[PDB]
């Protein structure tokens, strides 16, 4: 019978790890390809700084994770231990931005 | 179609990182049209300011003078 | 007999929109005090959003195109466009006259 | 002679005052300098806002069967447009009340 | 006759939310802002039209928060505002 | 003076806001939260008043300590 | 002799007084100004610098880096106030796990 | 070949008040970036404030008593009164040497 933790032991660790740990959770080049996709939208022949990239990444990844708190926190309050849509909807009409 | 390159375990790391222990199989559209609305507004804010500087190059100090704007400072990049 | 002192506003000017877009509609002493305090903070964001663009480019003078970047940053879409234009429209005109 | 004064508003087709905007930004410290164009342009946007949320009040103010805006019919007229909404979104109307909203929960 | 348990409370609703008078007594939240202003300066006083914003902030702040709280409670599957929907309201919004 | 705002207040206040139904525990937690904001308010608007060498706190001083704190309140100067 | 070395401050006085004076925030600036806006910046930065080296040095580190920073900042109370809506690039997150989710 | 145009950063300034509350700890360069950010935020924060005060006053000087009343509106609780301390001593001691 092969080694195997319960549902939940290895979700424990990586919220561990992950908080823990500071470098960025999203891969570079499929965010740099968004934002380029995105802003072509605006204006075309647009070019972009590595650090411009950065900062738009690191902003992305922090407001990400705050929802993601807020999310845990409200389907926290409904009895529940699993986020779903209805909580990121809910967080992000009392933050007021919806 | 560069949406779907924020991929499901990158979705998940972050809901780690937020301290989430579950997640539904249907957070991640609901993430990924967050994530693109939240890059639509700060993008559209830099391009205005690139465009006001009459550049063709989105620097960091535009990002970062959108981000002040919307009331998401950011330091570490001047 | 003490004249009380000279407290400007923009009520004039609201009143002789308001009879533009209404000519038989009034308007109470409140809702005129709200539409000044409106003007008010509307000019302070706009004229800090110059301000503020005018620095970072290192540059000393306020001038159109600077109003007209901070009203595309402040203002809500639809609403941005059709200011921009009513202020290009009024900016040409004068230019136009004298 | 001199010649007939001329306001500036008149020459731009507005109702705002452009000298006074002018005279605000040059005292506000804003800027050291302040360029001909830009209180003009600024008089036409706030010009164009005030007659937008005037035109949604007066609105508002005929559905209530009224002649004369009052801050409720302001708040009816703001928090109906989405925009309008969205740019006074942390901004308190006095006497302006709520919109009647119930949830479908409760009904 | 008897209205059945929630009835009142809708017309209730429906009432104050056509209707744009202040909600609190006047006196009594003049007296609580300037209880409250003691602490901070002594011998203060107070225009009329300030302590009447005071009010009507509050009472802007006070219907905010009553509508986030209803949202928090609906979400747990629930028609009762209780502590724990306001607390998570505010924690929501960066207040506490 | 805190419980100068009743529990009719507190319910009127509630149904402005769409509550239906509201628990006996939900007074305290109101009077708590309407005395912090109320602080916080009054504190600004007493700092602005002392800079100003001024006895009387005025409306603009509420008003610029609302501003201040992301409340911008209209109809009051 | 520089106007920091009379106040007793190390962060320039002099700098601080031409950035208020070109930073288009006044008429005229005052003489004190400049001096007590270079002290309260000193305080601030000699706090988080504290905090910060009092991380580093709990994990094992003689150099400030920005996770020792974002936790210095989030950990005391008042500096989480005033930071509350300031990102720190690379800074990561508090560890704090929901008691209903532990085992 | 020509060296770049000077930047201006409290990067030295920070090193020696960081020297003086810890003297054998170092600094990275983003940690650094990031204290400079922070105090050039921090300066913005109170200049803005004490411009609006001098403005609500009908004054045309920022004084110590402006920036004093930016702080105290800026800083939370122990934070604010501890900087009005350590600024009225160094106001005090400057207007003392000359």
């Amino acid at each position: 019978k092969p080694h195997r933790y319960r549902p939940g032991t290895v979700a424990l660790r990586e919220i561990r790890r992950y908080q823990k740990s500071t470098e960025l959770l999203i891969r570079k080049l499929p965010f740099q390809r968004l934002v380029r996709e995105i802003a072509q939208d605006f204006k075309t022949d647009l070019r972009f700084q590595s650090s411009a990239v950065m900062a738009l990444q690191e902003a992305s990844e922090a407001y990400l994770v705050a929802l993601f708190e807020d999310t845990n926190l409200c389907a926290i309050h409904a009895k529940r231990v699993t986020i779903m849509p209805k909580d990121i909807q809910l967080a992000r009409r009392i933050r007021g931005e919806r | 179609d560069n949406i779907q390159g924020i991929t499901k375990p990158a979705i998940r790391r972050l809901a780690r990182r937020g301290g989430v222990k579950r997640i539904s199989g249907l957070i991640y559209e609901e993430t990924r049209g967050v994530l693109k609305v939240f890059l639509e507004n700060v993008i559209r804010d830099a391009v205005t300011y690139t465009e006001h500087a009459k550049r063709k190059t989105v620097t960091a100090m535009d990002v970062v003078y959108a981000l002040k704007r919307q009331g998401r400072t950011l330091y570490g990049f001047g | 007999k003490r004249r009380k002192t000279r407290k400007e506003s923009y009520a004039i000017y609201v009143y002789k929109v308001l009879k533009q877009v209404h000519p038989d509609t009034g308007i109470s002493s409140k809702a005129m005090s709200i539409m000044n305090s409106f003007v008010n903070d509307v000019f302070e964001r706009i004229a800090g959003e110059a301000s503020r663009l005018a620095h970072y480019n290192k540059r000393s003078t306020i001038t159109s195109r600077e109003i007209q970047t901070a009203v595309r940053l402040l203002l809500p879409g639809e609403l941005a466009k059709h200011a921009v234009s009513e202020g290009t429209k009024a900016v040409t005109k004068y230019t136009s006259a004298k | 002679t001199r010649a007939k004064a001329k306001t500036r508003s008149s020459r731009a087709g507005l109702q705002f005052p452009v000298g006074r905007v002018h005279r605000l930004l040059r005292k506000g410290n804003y800027a050291e300098r302040v360029g001909a164009g830009a209180p003009v342009y600024l008089a036409a946007v706030l010009e164009y806002l005030t007659a937008e949320i005037l035109e949604l009040a007066g609105n508002a103010a005929r559905d209530n069967k009224k002649t004369r805006i009052i801050p409720r019919h302001l708040q009816l007229a703001v928090r109906n447009d989405e925009e309008l909404n969205k740019l006074l979104g942390r901004v308190t109307i006095a006497q302006g009340g709520v919109l009647p909203n119930i949830q479908s929960v409760l009904l």
